[PDB]
């Protein structure tokens, strides 16, 4: 179901009002905490000394209701950015007072408008309040898709509505938000309450906003059409935006009065509930990915650390990775041993990094499908998993499988392999050091031996997202470089973000590698044509791999394998957001670096402005060899 | 204390208007405390107000009273916090005040109402940024105009033309309206873009002259056809919230302000009188019909003050 609230600017009796809106089906209520028309004076007498009470009492509701059911609204007369000095001063004092009152009450959220370009003083006062005392309250900035000035009826004879289109002008609203939250240093407490108008703006806007921290969408009753049965509904295009907002998981806010007198109020809400339970259901991927949205996971050490039993357990459930491997081994066997040879030829297969055995079993199932004969080695450096393997070997596999407990770079093979099978890949393909491992193992592959996988390629795309930029910022730790968190990639189910350009290939590796001198280091320059105005916060990483011939795996969104939850995208942040304009090209540069002990990435943006080179020397992140 | 009349009158006096027979209309709101409502009062004895025991009539409105006006001689038109415009009609005995219609058409507080010259129509202004034209007889919105870009502060019907009215808003526009034109509104005055306009009074004789007060305490006199600021005076230290011309042959102008004072000015905007009798915001002024030197103010200090003016 949808979670939703009623916006009201009139509340005669707080207890009755809360009850009415509760009955109608709303989860919460947005209402003034002082009377909207009750202008207060703070400086000059006599109005300064107006006898109180200044507003109604906290006792009117239970603490629990204040914390869960009420959203506060700033008074419409509070104008911290007025040109009149006395109004600015009173508005400052009043703003403090109303915010302090909401903090006193323990309100979960509080709405403030951005309804003009200059909000410098509003931002300053809010920032000061955020840095005073201790409270967890959210601030919702009420901002419209379309500025009021650009929605006005064309009805002023001598001030026409300038019908010639402005690409930039129609984005003024986002720039209001952007300046505001910049002044406030991306405080995680300042989110967006996006107001939808009757006329949706042009498409280009909507795309960006969806990378921003939208906590609520405000729907005025006046934007609702009315159908055959006289019920409130929405235009096809409004349905689209609603569906996007649902996928995002915002709260919906109904504002304004009932414009369909022939029905109850809850009819608007009934329509939202309608659209909600009318979305496509969670696909196989989205069922497993369900709790992980925008959750940052710090870099794994594939060699220096050992995976936990429950880690193997969860991934062993992948509906496609293993059957894809089975197929690749199936095809390879057929191609390597012709029909007349189906009993004379026993192929030697080595699973390199066997974990708890699923690729050993997949191997066996592939042979009992191609009707060919195989001898299996199962090599694994995680001695704890070696426990699982060796119990499997004794209870089931028998002598067909030889479990080896060591590093594949170290093992002295008793004989050469026909095929090495391995799944050593990270979200960025080579960031679990698959190259280095298979390079050190290849000496025991036969001169015509096949490696599954045969190759892999990494991909990058620039992205915009305040939400993720903040998540990273929040990864600052004591006892290390105060900016180290920006100099490492995170595995993350990217959710609240805007992808600024189509993915492009970054690094590629082939196995086996019959390079005279092998060098896994890399340097790559990418040029990303951008066609909106935005702020670059980092680069999503993806990969693709060829297991064998046409048998592949992918997390590149365009060619993503269906149901494959095993790898989320990776994120390379940048220390400082960079402004990009419609038509500009983003140029990034990535290096793969190494020494005998570790491998790392370094990166830099060089257009439209330069960033600092990130992670020089592996100072903030490396992967140990 | 009359039947169906509340025992208590909420502290914040919003409006005061004399009928032609000399009786005083009052609007009040509860702007603090538990209940945020409002009330309507009739005082045939003007000197008796604001006393609830000695009124002629009185009624509770659901929400606060942001603005009101007389309709003819028995009708009372109200701008409510609820977003509703409502018409209350006086008893034939004039001892009950009874709801006639209450239409929820605005999406935010209705801040301002004016009765048009014919008395059959009215215009309202809201924080929802809309201006609306009503058929009082048929209880419907005839026209809805979204001319402005911020909340509407004030709307004032011309004395004599049923299709002409002023409006002003926090978007810094003063609009002269004429609903006979295909594009009904026209941006006026504020010759150089000034401080936001907060109050409007048409001249009761020269149907093409008005005054406007601004947020900075300045009252200015405008010619419609000339469109230059004829004269202005820094009359107040704070926002000017109302402007009211006397019924006199040579009309005086009453100016009221959030600085808590009342001022009275001649046709050239010179200061003749000033009363600091209030100790909270002054909200309305109404000139005695029976005695053209008597003037009545109300404030949020709950004082109903009667002034004598030279
Ligand atoms: O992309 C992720 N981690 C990077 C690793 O390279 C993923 N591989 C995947 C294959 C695999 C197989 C056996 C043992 C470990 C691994 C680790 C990631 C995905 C995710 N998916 C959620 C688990 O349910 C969906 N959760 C947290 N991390
Ligand atoms: N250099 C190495 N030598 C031996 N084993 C390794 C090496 N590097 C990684 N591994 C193991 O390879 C496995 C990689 C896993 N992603 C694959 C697990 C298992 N094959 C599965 O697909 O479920 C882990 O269990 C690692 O412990």
């Amino acid at each position: 179901r949808v979670s939703s609230g009623r916006d009201l600017n009139c509340v005669p009796e707080i207890a009755d009002t809360l009850g009415a809106v509760a009955k109608q089906g709303f989860d919460f209520l947005c209402m003034p905490v002082f009377h909207p028309r009750f202008k207060r004076e703070f400086i000059q007498e006599p109005a300064k000394n107006r006898p109180g009470p200044q507003t109604r009492s906290d006792l009117l509701l239970s603490g629990r209701d204040w914390n869960t059911l009420i959203v506060g609204k700033l008074s419409p007369w509070i104008r911290p950015d007025s040109k009149v000095e006395k109004i600015r001063r009173n508005s400052e004092a009043a703003m403090l007072q109303e915010l302090n009152f909401g903090a006193y009450l323990g309100l979960p959220a509080f709405l403030l408008p951005l309804n003009q370009e200059d909000n410098t003083n509003l931002a300053r006062v809010l920032t000061n309040h955020i840095h005073t005392g201790h409270h967890s309250s959210m601030f919702w900035m009420r901002v419209p898709l379309v500025a009021p000035e650009d929605l006005r009826d064309d009805i002023i004879e001598n001030a026409p509505t300038t019908h010639t289109e402005e690409y930039s002008g129609e984005e003024k609203t986002w720039m209001w938000w952007h300046n505001f939250r910049t002044l406030c240093d991306y405080s995680k407490r300042i989110a967006v309450a996006l107001e939808i108008g009757a006329d949706l703006p042009s498409n280009h806007v909507i795309d960006r906003w969806l990378g921003e921290p939208i906590k609520a969408a405000i729907l005025p009753t006046s934007i609702f059409l009315t159908n055959k049965k006289g019920f409130p509904v929405l235009s096809k295009m409004h349905q689209r935006l609603i569906f996007r907002l649902l996928k995002l998981e915002v709260q919906f806010i109904i504002t304004g009065t009932n414009h369909h007198s022939e029905k109850e109020f809850c009819s608007y809400l009934q329509y939202l509930e309608y659209l909600s339970q009318n979305r496509p259901p969670p696909n196989a991927y989205e069922l497993f990915a369900k709790g992980y949205e925008d959750y940052l996971q710090s870099p794994l050490q594939p060699l220096m650390d050992n995976l936990e039993s429950q880690t193997y357990e969860v991934f062993e459930k992948d509906p496609i990775k293993y059957s894809q491997y089975q197929q690749a081994i199936y095809k390879c066997l057929l191609d390597r041993v012709p029909e007349e040879e189906k009993d004379t030829n026993v192929q030697v297969l080595m699973v390199l990094g066997a974990g708890r055995g699923p690729l050993v079993n997949a191997s066996l199932r592939a042979a009992k499908q191609a009707d060919r004969r195989i001898k299996l080695y199962a090599v694994e450096k995680n001695p704890n998993a070696v426990v699982t393997l060796e119990n499997w070997q004794f209870e089931e596999w028998g002598s067909q499988v030889t479990v080896v407990s060591s590093d594949m770079r170290e093992w002295v093979a008793p004989e050469k392999a026909d095929i090495i099978v391995s799944e050593l890949l990270g979200s960025f393909a080579d960031n679990e050091l698959s190259p280095e491992c298979l390079d050190g193992a290849q000496h025991f592959l036969k001169d015509d031996g096949v490696s599954i996988p045969g190759e892999y390629t990494s991909f990058l795309a620039p992205i915009s997202s305040s939400k993720l930029y903040n998540e990273v910022r929040a990864c600052r730790e004591k006892d290390r470089d105060p900016e180290a968190q920006f100099e490492m990639p995170y595995v993350v189910r990217l959710h609240n973000f805007h992808q600024l350009s189509a993915p492009q290939p970054c690094f590629t590796f082939s196995h086996p590698n019959r390079d005279p001198m092998i060098d896994n280091n890399r340097y790559c320059t990418l040029e990303f044509p951008v066609e909106v105005n935005t702020v670059l916060h980092g680069f999503a990483g993806y990969f693709e791999t060829v297991l064998y011939q046409d048998i592949t795996l992918s997390i590149r969104p365009e060619t993503h394998s269906p149901g494959m939850f095993s790898w989320f995208p990776i994120l390379f942040p940048i220390k400082q957001p960079i402004t990009v304009r419609e038509g500009q090209t983003i140029c990034v540069r990535f290096w793969r670096c190494s020494n005998s002990k570790k491998v790392w990435y370094e990166w830099a943006v060089t257009a439209p402005v330069c960033s600092a080179i990130h992670n020089p020397t592996g100072r903030s992140y490396t992967i140990g060899l | 204390l009359p039947p169906n009349a509340p025992a208590c009158m909420e502290r914040q006096l919003e409006a005061a208007r004399y009928r032609s027979d000399g009786a005083l209309l009052l609007g009040a709101s509860s702007l603090s405390g538990r209940c945020w409502a409002g009330s309507l009062w009739l005082f045939k004895d003007p000197c008796a107000a604001p006393n609830e025991g000695f009124c002629s009539a009185g009624v509770q409105t659901e929400a606060g009273v942001a603005d009101l006006t007389w309709v003819g001689e028995r009708g009372i038109l109200v701008a409510s916090d609820s977003g509703a415009v409502e018409l209350w009609e006086l008893d034939e005995n004039e001892t009950l005040i009874v709801s006639k219609f209450c239409k929820y058409e605005h999406d935010d507080i209705v801040s301002t109402v004016s009765v048009l010259s014919s008395g059959t129509q009215a215009v309202s202004g809201s924080k929802d940024i809309c201006i609306k034209v009503w058929d009082l007889a048929q209880q419907v919105v005839l026209s809805s105009y979204r001319a402005h870009a911020a909340q509407v502060t004030c709307v004032a019907a011309s004395p004599h033309k049923d299709s002409v009215f002023l409006s002003c808003s926090e978007d810094n526009r003063i609009l002269l309206w004429d609903t006979r034109c295909p594009k009904p509104a026209s941006q006026i005055g504020c010759s150089a873009p000034g401080y936001l306009p907060t109050s409007l009074a048409w001249h009761p004789q020269q149907s093409e002259v008005f005054v406007f007060g601004d947020e900075n305490g300045t009252v200015s006199l405008v010619d419609t056809k000339s469109t230059s600021c004829v004269l202005s005076s820094a009359v107040h230290s704070q926002c000017v919230t109302g402007l009211v011309f006397s019924p006199h042959s040579v009309p005086f102008l009453a100016s009221l302000s959030e600085d808590c004072s009342l001022a009275v000015l001649d046709s050239s905007l010179s200061e003749l009188f000033r009363s600091q009798a209030h100790r909270d915001f002054v909200r309305d002024a109404t000139w005695s019909p029976l005695n053209h030197s008597l003037l009545t103010t109300v404030g949020w200090d709950h004082q109903v003050v009667h002034h004598v003016v030279p």
